[PDB]
């Protein structure tokens, strides 16, 4: 098919998890075609490392998507550093 | 007690 | 060509996981031969033979096989125990027997963590909008994750497989699409998750605007 461009959307942890030692911050990358695709974290322009993106997802309309989940000490995301996700 | 999900019976302890 | 092949299947994680419905273990038989389609099939559950298994109708594949299948109902608490099933295919195009073995993984079961997330700002200039439901931490991987709104099932999501966390546990996202309307309107989304470890098997979380 012709090639589409993903949306990417970076989402804070619940308010809930924040009862945990870790956070999660979930990146979902959708509406892509095709299905290879790299996805890249960074806080305040240094890569981050502890985060497992899922395989793509062949979704209702036919595109992609994925999301991709970085774990971090809660420490850090009271110290406040945006963490941003890339594709 | 019990968990029901859509009134069907999920368990019970 | 061949002869047979066996494949063993657990199990679907809804099954053993409700009461009110009935987990089975099922016993697959293929490449099965026109010219001896006789199989004969041994079950045991934890090294002890049983005869509870029913055979499935033969079934002509048309390209000169027939599939030829076991079921075997399991009790939930048995399959959740840990016990293991083992099933036993003789053929006469089979040298030896084929023996196959399945039970549910083996480590210590964890809760899920289960936490829903809004669409982002950004997806709100959108027709449609993606409500997430993060599921992590769990063990093992068995799990059913569905949606909701008003009491009834809503049927467009997709939820990625399992993805394997450093820790051995387990994570997944399901993402759920409704018209940004339907979440403009301030309607109550829930993400109902069952697994072998929430009290009960059961959890639900809802979200909305
Ligand atoms: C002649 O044809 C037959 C039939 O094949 C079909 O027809 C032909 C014309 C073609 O169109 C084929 O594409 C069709 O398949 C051929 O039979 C096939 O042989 C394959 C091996 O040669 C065998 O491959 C192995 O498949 C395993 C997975 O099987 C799954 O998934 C497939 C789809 O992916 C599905 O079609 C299969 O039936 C089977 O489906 C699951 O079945 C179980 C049990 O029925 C279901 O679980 C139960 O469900 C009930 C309710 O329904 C309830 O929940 C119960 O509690 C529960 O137990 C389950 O839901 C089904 N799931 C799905 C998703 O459908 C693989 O795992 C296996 O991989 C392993 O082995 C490999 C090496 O072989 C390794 O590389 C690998 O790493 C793994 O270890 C193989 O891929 C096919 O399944 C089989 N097809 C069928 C339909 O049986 C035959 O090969 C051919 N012969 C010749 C000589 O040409």
């Amino acid at each position: 098919g012709q090639p589409r461009e993903p949306q990417v959307y970076t989402l804070p942890p619940s308010r809930e998890e924040m009862t945990k030692n870790q956070v999660s911050l979930v990146c979902l990358v959708k509406g892509f075609y095709p299905s290879d695709i790299a996805v890249e974290w960074e806080s305040n322009g240094q890569p981050e490392n502890n985060y497992k993106t899922t395989p793509p997802v062949l979704d209702s309309d036919g595109s992609f998507f994925l999301y991709s989940v970085l774990t971090v000490d809660k420490s850090r995301w009271q110290q406040g550093n945006v963490f941003s996700c890339s594709v | 007690d019990c968990a029901w999900h859509l009134g069907e019976l999920v368990w019970c302890t």
